[PDB]
């Protein structure tokens, strides 16, 4: 009936070979925050973190090696009317 | 004196007891976990705003929050556990609940109203008392842990949450048990009579005081002084109470039980179809208990009671209690008169044995009994299995005489109670005996030996005395005097009678018993300590 | 340990008890007796009425035996009421020498027990009489009910009840009423659990502890109580909020004799924002609230900690917890959050007590009369026996001290949190001498051979270091003392101050002496001192 | 205002040598009953006495020797509201 994940769409918008943006259609729950992660894939390079506030609906990640397959994913924290945890979304971008 | 299945309930009690101290300490557990989690979101929240302010978007780590996320799960995995172990607990609490309510309490209704008619009265509600407050001081524990669910959900909850699910009918549950344990324990523990007739409870005269007592078995001091007890009769021929109607239950007792005694109390009749003394009333007690924000109703009542204009009443009126306690054990069957059940004379008999077993010494004997049972059946011997109805014990009269097998008999026990009464303590009165028996006895011992026996012929109930005079064919006659009643005794005890009295046999006159009773026994020996001056 | 003055307390209640025991007893008769009354009107009257339909059943002997008995029960009445003003009189008697004195001392040697030293007596034996008297006040609260019952039943012209009932009511509620409040007190005061030594001091967004008690020990109240904590309820001045586990319920089997405790575990501190007093003088409340319903009557309650300081940063502590110290060492008003406006003056003598509790609250030794009369030197000027001398909060801390760049306060926090965290041992074993004179110093060692050797604490830094000093001696005779760069939090990481001093050589002509230490103080050899501790 | 009499009057109305026949006010109180005792002045003979409903507000005495000074008293019971016992209300007839 739904769509389950934590946003429900995810995508690339702008990009240039070292930096990406991202936007995420606004979310029908109330988000604490998001967290968003980045990471080589495949690798054992560890995986880069860093954090949103609920109010926004985008965010930029740079330093990327130029045209390696990033894992992109996103994470909400809902506590508002009770506490929530929703399952991720990801992607796979390679610049 | 413990059965084993009170040393079982007893272990019972304890098991349930000790299941919900466990929970209890389960749930300072479950408690601790979600304030742990509650706490760390939030102080990890107001971090991941605050520090977003001065730029920084990397105060709170992903593994801060996985780790988040999964103490969340745990907690709901406990929160799980423990909603079932609850209701794991509430089963076990309704079986010892009906083991309590539906046999060791109706045990005890029923000695009740084996005790009020005569019977070895059990009674001491106290070893029943603990048990019950043992399970009630238990459910409230349970109910306190219920309400603490509540607490949590509105504090911690998410889309899953078992107590959201659940908790809504462990609180029916709960509460349907701690209600119906308070109902259940809520008793008459000394049931309606009027003072000056102890041995007839159950009968009430109109304008007559009468006293009655309920206990609450429920041992809270949390209820002390705070429950007050309406008394009334005939709620919905027709009557009202007047006198004092509330009291409130303290417990100044005994042992500090929560008793509430009304004395005070009459009856008025207000301004019709089955005769007055098989017409049952039921008195019924009711209250109102506000516990922990749980209203609790409560309303026993006392054994059906028959209600009457005058003391000439009385003794069909202890049949119509006699014929209902003996034979049902459903207190409120007012209408048990338009179809009366039969009864075996093994059963009455008991009860009989019991009329004068209450009331003196004695009690009656099997020759003393058999010859009972040709009053109420016709001639046989061992009447084991014999049937007897409620018309034949007092409805109907009897033998082609003018009165009921039990008035005559309740007559005869008021007299042995009043008048005589030293004399059938310690068995000088052999007092029921065929004529034929009479006569063998008395055959075998000399011709002055004498008996004393009740009369027949009187719904009035009196005693005389036969003797054997023997003739020329070699034969033994009998003969009894016209027999000494109420009326009688009052200007002369019955053994003053027996020293003094003589007959005119040709002549002048000599004394005609002045010399035996039964068994070889001299007279001044018998009724010395009577004669006084 | 019993006063004279509380087994006569112990007197008094069981005094107490036994006289409402004797008044329930009393109305068991005068209930009986209007129940006698009141059956035999009716009785008499339906009999007057009934039978009118026959004029000569109710004789007027007995109306008059009525009416006469009416009178007994008045007369009744009448004593039970003024014996029940009697009882009255005695439990507010004792409840004043309950939350006036014996209460009150339990609420002061708390406060002592706070900022060290005379750690008090629990609370148990002080609940145990708060409850007998409860108890005693349940019991009288039920008769006077009692009385309100008698007279919808059976009432006249002149009843004694209908007149003086209500102000016994007035009475019994207002002692019951205040009885609980006085019994709802802060167990244990606010305090982070990590500096458990300075209770009253909150860090923003660290987790703090505290534990409010109710010294009635009715059952009737297990989980029935719901305490919401707070900071800041209700001045030019700043405000904070407190987050997270904000509301308990006070259960009975958190603490061991069962009493009525609730504990909150997971309470932090954040600032409001919004448009007097630097912060570490700022003073807040934190309160507690709950409310009873108990046999009918609503109680409101409400206790609050004792002040406390809110500060930003770990650095502020030394401060805010001399403004604790000051406080408490000073009033027993619980809750004067503008006590800095005008802070009062203290007595060295008391102060003494309060410094050598900062060392016996922390470690196994507190202070001397030596090391204590050379801190007096250092918040007075010269002199000896100070007992009367006074001390200003600005001496004490606030303003800087004998023209260096630091509090008094503040460099003595620091040497103690040196003290403690490494070094310890040695300030037990009584092997460091710590404060003392320059010339006593001197004075001391001179007696003493050209090894012998002292450690005392820097004088010259904010921070708190340690120190020794040796002899040498010259040819005019006279001994020279010598001290070294004291060793700090900073260096004492990387090796332990033992360590430093059998370790520790300087310069001869051109080659590093071997240690110009080689006695403690008092004739002992070095390696017997500090061999224990080394390597 | 006042009189605490429980009637407020008493008198004889109408009579013969052997019987009287009194009236009293309708009383403003609810009177459960009233008691009416007669007796002979200096009589040590004892008192006469009989009840008559709060209905009423007249009975008649009879017996009455005839012209001997009889000292009547009225009682009342008041129960309604609360209990009242009020004093009563005496006069001295002779027929």
């Amino acid at each position: 009936g739904s769509v389950s994940s934590v946003p429900t769409k995810l995508e690339v918008v702008a990009a240039t070979p070292t930096s990406l943006l991202i936007s995420w259609d606004a979310p029908a729950v109330t988000v604490d925050f998001y967290h968003i992660t980045y990471g080589e894939t495949g690798g054992n390079s560890p995986v880069q973190e860093f954090t949103v506030p609920g109010s926004k609906s985008t965010a930029t990640i740079s330093g990327l090696k130029p045209g390696v397959d990033y894992t992109i994913t996103v994470y909400a924290y809902v506590s508002y009317p009770e506490y929530y945890f929703p399952s991720p979304i990801s992607i796979n971008y390679r610049t | 004196v413990v059965t084993e299945k009170q040393q079982m309930l007893e272990q019972h009690l304890q098991d349930v007891r000790k299941r919900v101290q466990d929970l209890e300490q389960k749930m300072k557990v479950v408690e601790n976990l979600q304030d742990d989690f509650d706490f760390n979101y939030k102080t990890l929240k107001s971090q991941g705003d605050m520090q977003d302010l001065n730029g920084n978007n990397q105060s709170v780590t992903r593994q801060k929050m996985q780790q988040l996320e999964q103490m969340l799960t745990a907690l709901d995995q406990m929160r799980r556990s423990i909603v079932s172990e609850l209701a794991g607990l509430l089963s076990a609490m309704e079986y010892v609940q009906k083991t309590l309510t539906d046999e060791e309490l109706a045990d005890w209704k029923r000695r009740q109203q084996i005790a009020c008619i005569g019977g070895p009265p059990n009674i001491c509600l106290d070893r029943l008392e603990n048990w019950i407050t043992s399970l009630a001081e238990s459910q409230l524990q349970t109910r306190q842990q219920i309400k603490k669910l509540e607490e949590l959900q509105q504090k911690v909850s998410y889309k899953g949450d078992p107590i959201v699910q659940h908790r809504p009918m462990l609180e029916e549950r709960i509460v349907e048990l701690f209600r119906n344990l308070m109902k259940s324990a809520f008793v008459v523990e000394r049931q309606p009579c009027m003072p000056m007739h102890p041995d007839r409870p159950l009968v009430i005269k109109t304008g007559v005081q009468f006293t009655t007592k309920v206990r609450l078995l429920v041992k809270f001091p949390e209820l002390n002084y705070q429950l007050k007890i309406k008394v009334c009769i005939d709620k919905d021929r027709k009557f009202n109470i007047l006198g004092t109607n509330t009291k409130v239950m303290n417990m100044e007792e005994n042992n500090g039980s929560l008793s509430a005694e009304f004395k005070h109390l009459t009856l008025r009749e207000q301004r019709a179809s089955l005769i007055v003394t098989e017409e049952l009333h039921l008195i019924t007690f009711e209250t109102e208990v506000y516990h922990q924000g749980l209203k609790i109703d409560l309303e026993t009542h006392s054994l059906p009671v028959v209600v009457i204009s005058n003391i000439c009443q009385m003794p069909n009126a202890w049949a119509s209690i006699l014929w209902y306690n003996m034979l049902t054990n459903n207190p409120k069957n007012v209408n048990f008169f338009t179809k009366p059940p039969i009864g075996t004379w093994d059963q009455v008999a008991e009860v009989l044995s019991w009329q004068f077993s209450s009331t003196t010494k004695r009690g009656l004997s099997i020759e003393q009994l058999t010859t009972l049972a040709e009053k109420l059946l016709g001639p046989g011997v061992n009447y084991s299995g014999c049937q007897i109805t409620w018309a034949k014990f007092c409805k109907e009269n009897m033998a082609g005489k003018g009165f009921s097998f039990w008035v005559w008999l309740d007559n005869i026990i008021d007299l042995v109670k009043k008048y005589i009464l030293a004399l059938w303590n310690e068995g000088y009165i052999m007092g029921f005996i065929s004529k034929e028996r009479e006569r063998a006895i008395l055959s075998t011992k000399p011709p002055g030996t004498f008996l004393l026996r009740f009369s027949e012929s009187s719904k009035e109930g009196g005693v005389t005395f036969t003797w054997v005079e023997k003739d020329i064919s070699g034969k033994t006659q009998i003969q009894s005097v016209e027999p000494y009643t109420k009326q009688q005794l009052n200007n002369m005890s019955f053994a003053e009678i027996i020293m003094g009295y003589k007959i005119m046999d040709a002549t002048n006159i000599l004394v005609s018993p002045l010399v035996y009773l039964y068994p070889d026994i001299p007279k001044e020996e018998a009724f010395g300590k009577y004669c006084r001056p």
